[PDB]
């Protein structure tokens, strides 16, 4: 696999691999990007749901 | 939740409230930690997403 798809717990195959990066990898970057931008105002700019 | 729930996220667009936003333990059932911290803040008038 190449995207991204949600996957629960229960839900419990064991055949795949993917390379889609990890979502809170991502987050924890823009967080000590803005960490070292020390702000205090944001805001979310968006497509969609996902 | 989430995905039903952005709705309310972004609807101060219409109104001033402040919100902020807490998970329940994922596997686990001890939440007292988080309502520890829920009693340290002070707050009266909490959303419930749960089975």
């Amino acid at each position: 696999q190449l995207r991204w798809k949600h996957h629960p717990l229960d839900n419990k195959d064991t055949f795949y691999v993917n390379l889609y990066p990890d979502y809170a990898s991502l987050s924890h970057a823009i967080l000590d990007l803005v960490q070292s931008l020390k702000w205090r105002s944001a805001t979310v700019v968006y497509d969609d749901s996902t | 939740g989430l995905i039903r729930l952005q709705e309310l996220i972004m609807a101060p667009s219409r109104y001033n409230i402040r919100l902020k936003i807490r998970q329940l333990p994922i596997d686990s059932d001890d939440s007292r930690p988080l309502l520890k911290e829920m009693k340290r803040g002070r707050e009266f008038r909490i959303i419930f997403d749960c089975s």
